[PDB]
């Protein structure tokens, strides 16, 4: 979940940097596809009102059902150290569910604000900043951002791009000769 | 007033009276199009199936609701504006097409009839006119029929013997 | 409409000038007055307050109501709620005056012409009796509106210009 | 098959099915009616089918072309369903997965593409039939083979015609304008999507040397340009 | 098999429940297989169908009751499909049992159209029984009923898309066969329903302050005033014991129509309003929730907004093209607007 989530929620971007895959994808795509939504039951369930609440930007609910779905599961209940686990995945699953937010709600939003987002994800600004830019900066987002006022920027370009479709027809067209060689 | 008729509407009444013709069984359809102003707009028509009775009841109204809403999946979404017969008879021969009209006038005062010949619709001479009924005074008068036509229409209907925003705006 | 007034205006009773004058005043589609105003029967200075009422719809704004309040039915628009009616067409008419005088118009001026909050003003030329009285681009980072028988006679010219300009866009399509 | 005949009432058919939705991006799709029985194709006539797409993905309304045939048999048992027909202008990917829906209703699918941009003046019509030439020592692949038209007409038609080219020889349009309007007032997203998938497109094509998905693709977002500009 | 349920429900056995439920799927399957063959239960014969459509009526109740609702939803259209063989009517009872399920199972579904039809459905029938009933729950249930129609998620359709693909919504919805299931012609929108709704039997037993609201959010809804007239209309309906029952679980669905209203309405009076103002101007549970309620009524397309973090303001609408093409579907109205006027203007010739 914390690893496909934030590349999948990218691809509902379509900036499509990389492709990831996460377990128990298929499962979620079943209850898509399903006729009957029932709150959640099975572990599974509680995993997977996980995933769709950090893809609304809910991490507090997402918090939530993993201990719902746990609770019947008694799953983090197996483990000696708990507690310490239970604050651990809260703090990295803050992290994700912040990049995941940023990924599907960059296109309605041109400008964001870092002080406001640290206080509604619960993550202090050091993190903020340093998770969007890198994640910015590794997948060539059209993204920028102001250190000094601390505000960001997205939307946008055409030029380049363009440029780059020129590059892959040439590719193409070199193949093509190949094939008539 | 004016009967503006289309290129698909024309050539489809045409073959339908024809087809019709050698049945020996008069054929009708209704119209399809728009009142704009005085003037009327037909953009297409259809074939209505050929019945024992004659004149008025000839319609089949399951027949013309399956076809209406199959082609409103279709396009173009047209009021029945009239209706369209071939009958032989001439000049004015048959009074028990007329009462048909007065039908068609009591659910759209404007609807229009059209008859076609098609025995005597030769080349260089379509016999065809429009009628509506009066509102010692005669029951109905004849309305002239334009023909309108895209450029697009216009380019397709010339590969015989060839040796939509626009239209909006318009 | 004003067809259909001056027909009942030169066929009524001079009685029923006044319920007249205040259908008129309230109707959705009515902003020009003058041809009204211009009746003979209009004219007489009887009907002191339906010739009041003609000069406040016909040539004044609501900052001439508010002026007036005291000696024109305020109080019976109040007690009928008619006024609001007439309260929204006295409003929209000082829009058009307004326009008359300039093609971009500060929403500071226009609220207070408007007696009403900006955040409001919006809503108010958002409206459509005010739409399609007027057409115009509202700029909220400059605060402003541009809006690009007397009346008649200019809209008319405007009109023959208009049908000039579609015709030409016609046959430029035609062309293709 | 060697060849086909289309007549002119088929064409004025298909422009004006495409003409009422007053839609330049969209591609309209029906079934035509005729005589396929011998070497010789006669496309003598049609009906518009509703058809939407999307992605992939394309609905044809399976009980609307049962339904609207049986009444076109109850008028004319001669005219047969025969195949299918789009407004093109060019094949599309969809094509031959579509060719076998309607190969459920007669076989084999005949598809005539009819131009109506008509941007061609010679043709306004390309006819295929699918088949596969095949690969030695693989599986054989389907493909459409592309056979030669002719306009042709019978003589009601012919005089029809004639009689048309004599003196030669809106609020749903208003809406579509402000449904561009709109396009345009979002344009700088739909832009940079239109850019990701031109690049798809090249990604498949390159495998393929999937190349016909990536060639579609590809298309697509030319054509969402194009519209953008005719709208400006 | 009732003693068999009877023991799955007494002892949580929601395992076996399920494995028992199949069971009996099989059982029936064979029957009709059976038939042909000599010495089958007869599915022609009345009381057999009317012990085999029990036992299904008390597999939905034992499903909801082991909070199975997947399982429920299977065991719905398991009693459909026996009651549509059906020939004599179940006890009213045992049936109204039934539908007072199908209001449980469809408010965990998130299908609120099928909720609010299956309370209707067991409202019709609790009115004949008792015969003589308590006043004071129809007070309770019509309320219920109809503030379950507001709450209602909105349904509205957009005009220049609807034309072009006829299309709405996602769209997709997996839970569609139910509605041809439930005697319904086909799928409602919320407007329909509340017509049933909007019918005096619902509105004479419905409390009054539901009326007001209807007023409030469907009648005449203006920004400026409703949040005024919810904190007047609010308090009445907390001091109610009964009706606050019936309030309190549908405040969340409710807020968001509420809200949804507002964004909508605000779109249409601003271009670029503040975000203090914005959320200000429409309550929210907090300025944070307020935007993701704002950003989803945005995903949903029912407003388009760009939000610029920067300045604080949002704007409904590159900053020329975007008023460009703002002006050019306003001249396009004033158009319209002049082409109907210009229709009417024609009838004024005649007088």
């Amino acid at each position: 979940m914390l690893l496909e989530i934030p590349y999948m929620a990218a691809h509902e971007s379509d900036a499509r940097r990389r492709m990831i895959s996460k377990q128990f994808h298929h499962q979620l795509r079943v209850g898509e596809r399903q006729p009957l939504l029932g709150p959640p039951e099975s572990m599974r369930e509680h995993v997977v009102a996980a995933s769709k609440a950090m893809k609304m930007g809910d991490w507090k609910t997402c918090h939530s059902f993993i201990i719902n779905e746990k609770m019947n599961g008694k799953v983090w209940d197996l483990f000696p150290e708990a507690d310490k686990v239970r604050t651990m995945l809260v703090r990295k699953i803050q992290e994700e569910s912040l990049r995941t937010y940023l990924f599907t709600y960059s296109s309605v939003y041109d400008s964001i604000s870092m002080e406001t987002l640290s206080d509604m994800f619960e993550l202090d600004l050091p993190t903020v900043h340093s998770i969007i830019s890198k994640m910015i900066i590794n997948e060539e987002l059209m993204a920028s951002l102001d250190q000094p006022t601390q505000t960001v920027v997205m939307h946008r370009x055409x030029x380049x791009x363009x440029x780059x479709x020129x590059x892959x027809x040439x590719x193409x067209x070199x193949x093509x000769x190949x094939x008539x060689x | 007033k004016q009967v503006q008729i289309d290129g698909l509407v024309v050539l489809k009444i045409i073959k339908h009276y024809q087809e019709e013709g050698q049945g020996t069984e008069v054929v009708q359809g209704v119209l399809l199009g728009l009142v704009v102003e005085d003037r009327l707009e037909i953009t297409n028509c259809f074939p209505f199936p050929q019945h024992t009775e004659d004149d008025a009841d000839f319609d089949e109204v399951q027949y013309q609701m399956e076809m209406m809403r199959s082609l409103r999946h279709v396009n173009i979404d047209h009021l029945h504006v009239g209706w369209y017969q071939s009958t032989y008879y001439g000049s004015f021969v048959t009074r028990a097409l007329l009462d048909s009209q007065f039908s068609y006038q009591h659910a759209i005062e404007e609807s229009v009839v059209l008859i076609y010949d098609p025995i005597k619709t030769a080349q260089g001479s379509l016999s065809l006119k429009a009628y509506r009924l009066t509102p010692f005074e005669y029951m109905f008068e004849e309305v002239p029929i334009v023909i309108k036509n895209s450029h697009l229409i216009n380019v397709l209907m010339w590969e015989l013997e060839k040796k939509x925003x626009x239209x909006x705006x318009x | 409409l004003l067809g259909s007034y001056t027909e009942d205006n030169a066929s009524q009773a001079r009685v029923d000038a006044h319920r007249c004058i205040v259908r008129a005043l309230k109707d959705p589609n009515a902003f020009l007055f003058d041809h009204l105003l211009t009746l003979k029967p209009v004219k007489f200075l009887e009907g002191e307050l339906i010739h009041d009422l003609l000069t406040i719809f016909v040539s004044a704004k609501l900052a001439s109501y508010v002026k007036f309040y005291q000696n024109n039915k305020d109080f019976i628009d109040s007690l009928g709620l008619l006024h609001e009616q007439n309260m929204a067409k006295m409003r929209l008419l000082t829009f058009m005056g307004m326009a008359v005088e300039n093609k971009e118009i500060s929403f500071d001026t226009m609220q207070q012409e408007l007696q009403i909050g900006a955040d409001d003003v919006e809503a108010f030329v958002i409206d459509a009796v005010r739409t399609k009285m007027v057409y115009c681009k509202i700029d909220q980072t400059q605060r402003k509106v541009v809006v690009s028988x007397x009346x008649x006679x200019x809209x008319x010219x405007x009109x023959x210009x208009x049908x000039x300009x579609x015709x030409x866009x016609x046959x430029x399509x035609x062309x293709x | 098959g060697r060849v086909v005949r289309l007549h002119p009432v088929i064409l004025a058919s298909i422009v004006d099915s495409y003409e009422r939705r007053n839609e330049g991006a969209a591609r309209v799709i029906g079934t035509l009616l005729g005589t396929v029985d011998k070497h010789s194709v006669e496309v003598t006539n049609c009906f518009s089918v509703p058809h939407n797409e999307s992605e992939d993905e394309v609905a044809v309304d399976m009980e609307f072309a049962k339904n609207m045939y049986e009444l076109h048999k109850k008028v004319s048992p001669n005219e047969l369903i025969l195949g299918w027909y789009a407004t093109g202008h060019d094949i599309t990917e969809h094509s031959v997965l579509i060719h076998e829906y309607y190969s459920r209703e007669a076989p084999n699918p005949i598809h005539l593409t009819v131009d109506t941009s008509l941007q061609n003046g010679r043709m306004s019509i390309k006819a295929y039939v699918s088949t596969l030439m095949g690969v030695p020592g693989r599986t054989m692949g389907v493909m459409f083979t592309p056979l030669t038209v002719k306009y042709a007409y019978y003589d009601t038609e012919r005089i029809g015609v004639d009689l048309i080219m004599k003196t030669c020889f809106x609020x749903x349009x208003x809406x579509x304008x402000x449904x561009x309007x709109x396009x345009x007032x979002x344009x700088x997203x739909x832009x940079x999507x239109x850019x990701x998938x031109x690049x798809x497109x090249x990604x498949x094509x390159x495998x393929x040397x999937x190349x016909x998905x990536x060639x579609x693709x590809x298309x697509x977002x030319x054509x969402x340009x194009x519209x953008x500009x005719x709208x400006x | 098999a009732q003693q068999a349920f009877k023991f799955c429900l007494q002892y949580t056995r929601k395992a076996e429940f399920r494995k028992l439920c199949d069971n009996l799927r099989m059982h029936l399957s064979q029957i009709q297989r059976h038939h042909n063959q000599s010495t089958a239960i007869n599915l022609n014969n009345p009381e057999s169908q009317s012990m085999h459509l029990e036992t299904r009526l008390v597999q939905l109740d034992s499903a909801i009751s082991m909070e199975l609702w997947q399982e429920a939803f299977k065991a719905v259209e398991d009693i459909h499909g026996l009651f549509s063989l059906s020939k004599k009517p179940p006890k009213p009872q045992l049936m109204a049992n039934y539908y007072n399920k199908v209001s449980t199972v469809f408010w965990k579904s998130g299908n609120a159209l099928f909720h609010a039809s299956t309370l209707h459905r067991l409202y019709h029938l609790s009115r004949e029984m008792r015969k003589n009933l308590t006043q004071d729950e129809m007070q309770r249930m019509s309320t219920r009923v109809l503030l379950a129609t507001l709450s209602i998620p909105i349904t509205p359709e957009r005009t220049d898309i609807a034309r072009l693909l006829d299309m709405d919504g996602i769209i997709v919805e997996k839970q569609r066969r139910l509605a041809t299931l439930l005697g319904l012609q086909a799928p409602p929108t919320r407007i329909g329903l509340i017509n049933d709704m909007v019918r005096f039997n619902v509105l004479q037993y419905v409390v009054p302050e539901v009326k007001d609201l209807y007023n409030w959010l469907e009648v005449e809804f203006n920004p400026l005033k409703l949040c005024e007239r919810v904190t007047k209309v609010l308090n009445w309906v907390r001091e109610q014991p009964e009706k606050e029952p019936e309030l309190q679980q549908y405040v969340p669905q409710l807020q968001n129509n509420t809200i949804l209203r507002l964004l909508q309405q605000v779109s249409q009076i601003y271009q670029s309003i503040e975000f203090s103002r914005l959320t200000s101007l429409v309550p929210f549970v907090d300025a944070f929730q307020l935007e993701r309620a704002i950003v989803d009524a945005a995903r949903h397309c029912d407003l388009q907004v760009r939000i610029d973090h920067t300045s604080r303001t949002l704007s409904f609408g590159x900053x020329x093209x975007x008023x460009x093409x703002x002006x050019x579907x306003x001249x396009x109205x004033x158009x319209x607007x002049x082409x109907x006027x210009x229709x009417x203007x024609x009838x004024x010739x005649x007088x």
